[PDB]
């Protein structure tokens, strides 16, 4: 049946080549033998044998799996290379995450200078990716690493989120240790920066804002190299953490420690008045520094400016695939 | 899209081991030893209850694909356990499951893993996962006994009497072949029934509607009594075949 | 690591900007020219221009203006660099020494903002107040011209209306006053604001905003005399002060798009605008004083004067006499005349500075047998084409060959004794129904012509309707000469049929050598070319012979001569052809995983791909088994122009943000992923637009080994005529190269105080980083232009190493030595 995974052959799909480096292995672009569809092939290799299975793949299938948006990047099966079938010791095959094909990344259609974001088309991105957050968030896991190399789009403007390697669920009642170092320095919020383990779900909705700012300039809000320059640069836009406005800032850990050059004021709005009201307005409440006044996907969704974009619109990001040749 | 987990009670006659000639008192025998292994050596390191039982549902449903003559199930069992902790995300290393098997089990015993144990335990992970078709993902009878019993309004020592007991009864199921006859949703119910006759409560005044003397059905839809029935008969069975009573 | 060097054999030669004043003397009048990264310092003579300065840049010089602030008894200069490099500059000369001041310095560069469409503008108050900045969408950036502010300390000033097309400090306001021509979903308007350098917010504009043509593209700001604005459309021409307006829409401007505007007469009577088609044209204040005393400009007149080269910047100097200042042709010295001549023009040409025009494709051919070496380029654009062939002499010898429609490619084939090149001109729909030509050019001078009759797209059926006066471009294959340079033959390809790529080969056993060319169907419909042909073709006996045709289904872009077939780049797909004894393309195997496959090169049985987003891909023929592998790709993403093989691990590539590249082969197999992970192990901010890397060398005149530390010539040809040269070095060499530059930055005074460092650090709009595995030739070169006690403090306490030992100081005038020989390189 469709469901019995992990015995059908790599024989099955025509590789195309390599897409990208991975972090369990590398991920290879495909085409299906039987249907002609374009899948994209993730190699996890267990030869390795330090800790067997790598627990990143473990976490991806553990959640695709459950995981059912069109938002969120779907896993089809997973299949194995050809089987020695005679002791399974000897076995030091490999098997493959089998995604479906998306033609583009967000990363590379800004780095490469090719896209040209119209308000409109930024309403039907930032739509999709935080309803696939709310999914997401509403089922208690956590993506917590939101990156524009994540972000996957269809030439067919539909947007799904692949990166569940670090992803892990989160229980509002019963808080634990969590993992501090978990997001992008460039989408990493203060809190994590500040050293925050017992996280909210609202690490993720800091870096979807610092997504909405870079599709409006082109170019990431955040740039640094080391953790106390973030902070710096964060504090110059957002505002110095203080008790002021994040009450509980001194109970993070770093907070005595990690001072920034001065305790700034809010620039937000007026570094970013080039920007129409009410993505501003979602800006500004995105990029709020207490994670408990920080807003939710729910509420990003009842937004003046996500809130009344048709779906079924799906106005097509702009590419000039001619007009670059010359 | 995803598989069927569950079996009838009559396909377990015919279990891969079964035809290979161990008998029924024997594989289930070897069922509870396997489990009992995975549990006291999860516990003997720092494992959440729910990393203990994905373990033994793994086990369980492994040995109705392969054969226990063929897999020492103390391998088995230390496998299961080292990818449950990895999906749970209770992770251990596997030395130290290893280690801890040591020392819980007998010169014997530990000779099933080899002259290399660890490699034994890690070369086995491969056919774990394709054997459970890689559905990573288990829900236990533990969070709907609690969700549940949540529901429930009344004497704070009556209910937590129910819960306690209901929650041994649990941990007992996970020794049987239950897990892999009954979905857990009705598991839950049915260890709230038997710790209701047997504390002589009447649960349905508990539940927001107690005129509805079949209480459980505003929990698990379509459950006869049948299968409760069915259910805490095999339940009691490894207290009268044991020298153990019921908690009470 | 990778270890190359990077010199200029030509500076660039196309005019980006040109403005006159009184800079180098309070008394003279100058005439400043920017070439990208450039300045050029002439004096206005009678008969011409002295020449007197020029300065490099660490920059592409975006702003260039001159001013006169209140006490001063001169003009100063204010520029501004791409990457926001900000200064004020002044001349000074001491007797023989001419020195160039910074006066104020600093970037001016914002931490957020939306780079703007039209690009950066720059402008200053007519009292010399401020200077205005339009950097980003919906911002104003001022810097106030005080005494006191050295570090150009500005702020910013919201601006409500984000899309602006152009805007001027108008003359003759209460207040400084901006009249900007903005785009919102209503169209163009033309709307004023007041500037509070006291408040830092903008005011209530003088008078009324209107809504203009929809392709408003320029804002000239009035003398004192008439005051207010003049816009400048497609079709139209307006004024607009107060109260007052006028509109005049003569119909010999709608034919082609006004580019260029210069004031001719300070009072404001007489300007200079200039066409894209290269027209010179007059536009008149008619004056009519009324009787109070007050001047009203009665109407506007526009008068043809004759043809320029198509011009990026004009400037009136003085008496009848006007610097063209052209990018896509040859630069201009032309004098108007008051009476025409008996053709009807009022126009004629005095001196022609050359320009390289932009280099689209070239290659080195050795015309002469002489051991040495010939540049043949396809330069310049639309009536400016033509070919240079550019020979070592000290100076470059340039021969020009006109074509008068653009060059696209070019490819020499020694059997024929000729060049073949892809040419496009422009016809426009006409009331027949066909098309008319502008002019004639060498597609249509050709001795002997032919034209595609292939039948392979003819069953059509798909409409593409004609509007009488639009464009079209007609693609021709030219014979030329390699002696005479005359067109001996030209081939015009099919109706909307594009030639992007041509090779001259013999393929398998086929003895005879063929002209290839590989075109792509072009419907303004399509996003993506659908439809595509490679073309064999025979010029024998004066006579272009069609040999053969293979339909492909997408554009070929690129095409190259591999091992006796032919390998060729149709849209995603990478394809192998053999060439069977039957005179037919057979395909032997594909490689689909690109994006777009624009450029491809090859060595031995290597292939590498240069994606339109993903960077460079090595790839292999495996020639047991007769199908592509993937050796190892650049998984970092850039936006290619050009790529080059350097060496069988080494691979060289241009990004189109003016930027290069070296990857190489990670040649450490402790795991699959090292090997197919290709390793940006070079990068450098060139600040040129690299079209094409052709491996060669002109200075091959001595042909000599003994001659260079260095070893390898890839020549490039840029945009702005820039032509460089990439080289390799041995570790020792460039770590000896690279601890001097080090030492002459810390030496060498650079115009604007910029860091050389800076200049050269990789830049993206989105990255920047610091330059790594480059030697910036240019750099070394200037320390032999340094004053001697300069040269002993760049050698001071430098020790230089080498394999087998030699940990030795050495003395300037052993440098001296060692520049001189990579200065013959080039
Ligand atoms: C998210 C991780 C990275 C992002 O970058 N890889 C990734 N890119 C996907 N799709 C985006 C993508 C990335 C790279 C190319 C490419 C590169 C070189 C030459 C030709 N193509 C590409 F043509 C498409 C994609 N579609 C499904 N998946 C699964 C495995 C989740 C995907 N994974």
């Amino acid at each position: 049946t469709e469901s019995d995974w992990g015995k059908r052959c790599v024989d099955k799909f025509d590789i195309i080549g390599i897409i990208g480096e991975g972090t369990y292995g590398q991920v290879y672009k495909a085409k299906d033998k039987d249907t002609g569809e374009l899948v994209a092939l993730k190699k996890v290799r267990l030869d390795n044998e330090k800790e067997g299975f790598p627990i990143t793949a473990i976490r991806e299938i553990k959640i695709l799996r459950q995981l059912i948006h069109r938002s969120v990047v779907n896993m089809k099966e997973i299949v194995t290379d050809k089987q020695d079938a005679l002791d399974f010791k000897k076995d030091k095959g490999a098997f493959y995450l089998v995604f479906e094909y998306m033609d583009h990344d967000l990363m590379g259609l800004l780095e490469s200078g090719l896209v040209h974001f119209s308000e409109d088309h930024i309403k039907s991105f930032m739509k999709q990716l935080m309803e696939g957050l709310e999914y997401c968030h509403k089922k208690n896991f956590l993506h917590r690493d939101i990156k524009c190399s994540n972000i996957l789009l269809n030439n067919s403007g539909q947007i799904k989120l692949a990166d569940f390697g670090l992803a892990r669920l989160y229980n509002s009642e019963e808080s634990r240790p969590y993992t501090n170092k978990v997001i992008t320095l460039w989408y990493r919020p203060p809190e994590l920066l500040l050293g925050e383990e017992r996280y909210t779900p609202a690490i993720d909705v800091w870096s979807c804002g610092c997504i909405l700012g870079e599709l409006f300039t082109k170019k990431p809000i955040f740039q640094a190299n080391l953790e106390l320059a973030q902070l710096e640069l964060i504090s110059r836009l957002c505002g110095s953490p203080c008790p002021a406005v994040w009450p509980d800032v001194i109970r993070l850990p770093y907070f005595n420690t990690m001072k920034p050059k001065k305790q700034y004021r809010r620039r937000l709005r007026e570094e970013f008045s080039f920007i129409p009201s009410a993505a501003l307005d979602l800006l500004d409440h995105m990029l709020t520094l207490d994670p408990s006044k920080r807003c939710t996907a729910e509420q990003t969704l009842q937004s003046d400016f996500l809130k009344d974009v048709e779906l079924s619109k799906m106005a097509p990001p702009d590419l000039p695939h001619w007009q670059d040749c010359h | 899209t995803k598989p069927c987990w569950y079996w009838d009670k009559k396909d377990l006659a015919h279990t891969p081991s079964q035809l290979e000639g161990l008998d029924p008192a024997t594989e289930a025998r070897y069922r509870r030893e396997g489990a009992r292994f995975i549990f006291d050596v999860g516990t003997r390191l720092g494992l959440h209850y729910d990393t203990l039982a994905t373990g033994i549902i793994y086990f369980h449903r492994f040995y109705m694909f392969h054969s226990f003559k063929q897999f020492p199930r103390y391998v088995t069992g230390a496998c299961c356990l080292f990818l449950a902790g990895k999906v749970e995300e209770t992770p251990k290393k596997c030395k130290d499951i290893i280690k801890t098997a040591r020392s819980l089990l007998n010169d014997v015993q530990f000779g099933q893993f080899g002259d290399d144990p660890k490699e034994e335990v890690m070369v086995l992970e491969r056919i774990l996962l394709q054997t459970i078709k890689f559905d990573l993902q288990v829900e236990h009878p533990y969070q709907f006994l609690l969700k549940y019993a949540k529901q429930l309004k009344g004497d704070k020592n009556k209910i937590q009497k129910l819960v306690q007991m209901a929650w041994t009864f649990v941990n007992d199921s996970l020794c049987t072949t239950l897990s892999l006859q009954w979905e857990p949703e009705i598991i839950a119910v049915a260890v709230m029934y038997l710790a209701g006759r047997l504390c002589k409560f009447e649960i349905q005044e508990w539940t927001s509607k107690p005129m509805y003397r079949r209480w459980w059905e505003q929990f698990v839809q379509d459950v006869p009594v049948d299968v409760l029935e069915d259910i805490c008969h095999q339940i009691l069975d490894l207290y009268s075949q044991g020298k153990q009573q019921m908690p009470h | 690591m990778s270890y190359n060097y990077v010199v200029t054999a030509q500076k660039p030669t196309a005019v980006n900007g040109c403005v006159t004043g009184h800079f180098t003397s309070a008394e003279d009048l100058n005439l400043l020219i920017a070439k990208n990264t450039r300045l050029e310092i002439y004096v206005v003579t009678a008969e011409g221009l002295r020449p007197v300065k020029e300065v490099g840049m660490y920059g592409k010089i975006a702003v260039m203006e001159l001013f006169r602030p209140k006490g001063e008894s001169k003009d100063l200069l204010f520029i501004l660099t791409a990457k926001y490099n900000a200064c004020i500059l002044e001349y000074k000369q001491s007797g023989e020494s001419i020195d160039i001041i910074t006066r104020a310095h600093g970037n001016v560069q914002d931490r957020i903002g939306r780079p703007s469409e039209t690009g950066i503008i720059g402008i200053i108050d007519p009292e010399c107040r401020m200077i205005g900045l339009r950097l980003y969408d919906g911002l104003f950036k001022v810097i106030p011209l005080d005494r006191d502010n050295k570090e150009l300390k500005a702020f910013n000033i919201r601006l409500e209306e984000l899309h602006v097309i152009d805007v001027k400090f108008l003359y003759g306001c209460q207040a400084p006053t901006i009249c900007f021509v903005y785009q919102d979903p209503q169209g163009r308007h033309v709307k004023t604001y007041e500037v509070s350098l006291r408040e830092k917010e903008f005011n209530k504009g003088p008078w009324k905003q209107e809504n203009v043509e929809a392709e408003a593209s320029m804002v000239i700001a009035v003398p004192e005399p008439f005051g207010g604005a003049i816009i400048i459309g497609q079709e139209s021409i307006t004024y607009h002060n107060g109260d007052k307006y006028l509109a005049i829409a003569p119909p010999i401007i709608k034919q082609s798009t006004i580019v260029c505007h210069n004031r001719v007469d300070p009072n404001g009577s007489r300007y200079l605008l200039g066409d894209m088609e290269g027209r010179l044209f007059m536009l008149l204040l008619e004056k009519e004083e009324q009787m109070d005393g007050t001047v009203t400009l009665k109407d506007l007149r526009v008068e043809l004067l004759g043809e320029t080269s198509i011009a990026e910047c004009l400037t009136y100097l003085d008496n009848g006499v006007v610097f063209v200042g052209s990018r896509l042709g040859d630069s201009q010295l032309v004098k108007l005349n008051v009476d025409s001549n008996e053709q009807g023009s009022y126009v004629v040409a005095m001196e022609t500075f050359t320009n390289l025009g932009p280099i689209v494709d070239m290659c080195v051919v050795d015309l002469e047998r002489q051991g040495q070496g010939q540049l043949v380029t396809c330069s310049g654009a639309f009536k400016e084409g033509s070919l240079r062939i550019i020979r070592n002499g000290q100076k470059l010898h340039i021969r020009t060959v006109p074509l008068y429609e653009s060059p696209r490619k070019i490819c020499y084939q020694e059997v024929s004794q000729c060049f073949g090149v892809l040419s496009s001109r422009i016809e426009v729909q006409d009331t027949s129904g066909g098309t008319t030509a502008l002019r004639p050019s060498a597609s249509t001078q050709a001795l002997s012509s032919s034209v595609s009759s292939s039948k392979l797209f003819s069953s059509s059926t798909a409409p593409h309707e004609t509007s009488f006066g639009e464009e079209v471009e007609v693609h021709n294959l030219l014979i030329i000469d390699q002696h005479t340079f005359e067109v001996l033959h030209a081939h015009q390809f099919l109706q909307n049929e594009y030639a992007l790529s041509l090779v001259s080969c013999k393929l398998g056993k086929d003895p005879n050598t063929y002209f290839i060319v590989g075109t792509a169907m072009v419907y303004p419909e399509e996003a993506e070319p659908k439809q595509g042909r490679i073309v064999v073709f025979q010029y024998s006996d004066g006579k272009l012979q069609t040999v053969a045709e293979k339909e492909v289904k997408g554009a070929v872009y690129s095409m190259v001569e591999f091992n006796g077939k032919l390998l060729a780049s149709i849209n995603s797909t990478v394809r192998l052809y053999e060439w069977t004894t039957e005179k037919e393309l057979r395909t032997e195997c594909n490689h689909y995983n690109n994006i777009m496959a624009l450029y491809l090169k090859t060595k031995g049985d290597f292939i590498l791909v240069g994606d339109l987003m993903r960077s460079v891909l090595l790839l292999a023929y495996k020639p047991m088994e007769g199908n592509f592998e993937e050796i190892a790709r650049d998984f970092n993403p850039n936006w290619m122009s050009a790529v080059e093989i350097l060496d069988d691990d080494n691979f060289l590539g241009a990004e189109n943000a003016f930027n290069l590249f070296v990857c190489q082969k990670d040649s450490a197999a402790t795991t699959d992923e090292e090997r197919q992970h290709l390793q940006e192990v070079g990068l450098f901010h060139l600040g040129e637009f690299v079209n094409v890397f052709c491996h060669g060398s002109l200075v091959m005149q001595n042909l000599g080994e003994t001659s260079t530390p260095t070893q390898g010539s890839v020549l490039f040809g840029t945009v702005n005529g820039m032509i460089g040269l990439v080289t390799s070095l041995s570790e020792s060499w460039y770590n000896l190269l690279l601890d001097m530059q080090n030492r002459l930055n810390k030496v060498i005074k650079s115009v604007g105080k910029i860091e050389h460092s800076f200049w050269r650090s990789f830049h993206t709009e989105r990255k920047t980083e610091p330059a790594t595995g480059f030697i910036d030739g240019d750099l070394i070169e200037s320390f032999l232009d340094i004053s001697r006690p300069k040269m002993q403090e760049v050698v001071a306490n430098l020790q230089y190493d080498d394999g087998s030992g030699m940990k030795r100081e050495a003395t300037a005038d052993d440098l001296i030595k060692v520049v001189e020989e990579l200065t013959r390189i080039h």
